């Protein structure tokens, strides 16, 4: 293993460097519709009945193999 | 709530606000990314477009 | 373009690449043909291409 | 005095010999500025620019 150590100081008080986003190269996240579920967020809570709770979970709440748009954006309500 | 220049210095010097990760399907939350370059302006102003 | 493939190939990046394939196929095809329609773009467009 | 102290400030920086350097330059207002891109070395090493 070859090691090497360096030192840096900023001389002047006021800011001496500025960046700026100039060109949008790509849009990673798709702006579409992907609701974030709670049943993966809050697994511990449940209703009174097992029947009503199972019915609710099966009707609505229910790894994606493939995606054409990109990293999906979680929409929260 | 702190001073303005402290906010601006921390803005570039440090990450924070628990930003979500990139190049992953479900948009996980990241703590120690290896080489990720994050810059979030909506955090400082607390505003959504 | 090295900026797209800097992170290797993953599902999000492959999807972005294929979306850009579709876009660029639909836009910049038969370039010298639209080189007549653009008009004043005569030389700088073809030179850039 | 500033003129009397300028040799003390530059601790051998003016002594070193100078060599021509290749870089693009532009004139903005009155300032001459050097503009360049380092993406070749980072593309050669498969590291994120």
């Amino acid at each position: 293993e070859v090691h090497h150590e360096m030192a840096s100081i900023d001389t002047g008080l006021s800011y001496s460097s500025t960046m700026t986003p100039a060109r949008v190269a790509a849009i990673t996240t798709d702006m579409g519709i992907h609701t974030q579920d709670f049943f993966s967020v809050f697994p511990a809570e449940a209703f009174g009945n097992q029947q009503v709770n199972d019915y609710i979970k099966a009707k609505v709440g229910a790894g994606a193999p493939g995606l054409c748009h990109g990293q999906q954006a979680t929409c929260e309500i | 709530n702190r001073g303005l220049y402290n906010m601006v210095n921390e803005y570039s010097q440090r990450l924070g606000g628990h930003p979500a990760t990139s190049n992953t399907e479900v948009q996980f939350v990241v703590i120690a990314g290896t080489d990720v370059f994050l810059e979030q302006p909506c955090s400082f102003l607390q505003e959504a477009f | 373009d090295p900026t797209f493939t800097e992170r290797g190939f993953s599902k999000t990046v492959k999807s972005d690449l294929i979306a850009m394939f579709k876009r660029h196929l639909l836009e910049h095809s038969f370039f010298l043909d639209r080189a007549e329609n653009m008009g004043s773009g005569f030389s700088q467009y073809v030179r850039s291409r | 005095s500033t003129k009397s102290d300028l040799p003390a400030v530059a601790a051998g920086v003016e002594d070193q010999p100078r060599v021509p350097i290749s870089a693009a330059v532009i004139k903005l207002g009155n300032h001459a500025v050097a503009v360049e891109s380092l993406q070749k070395m980072y593309n050669d090493t498969q590291s994120p620019y």
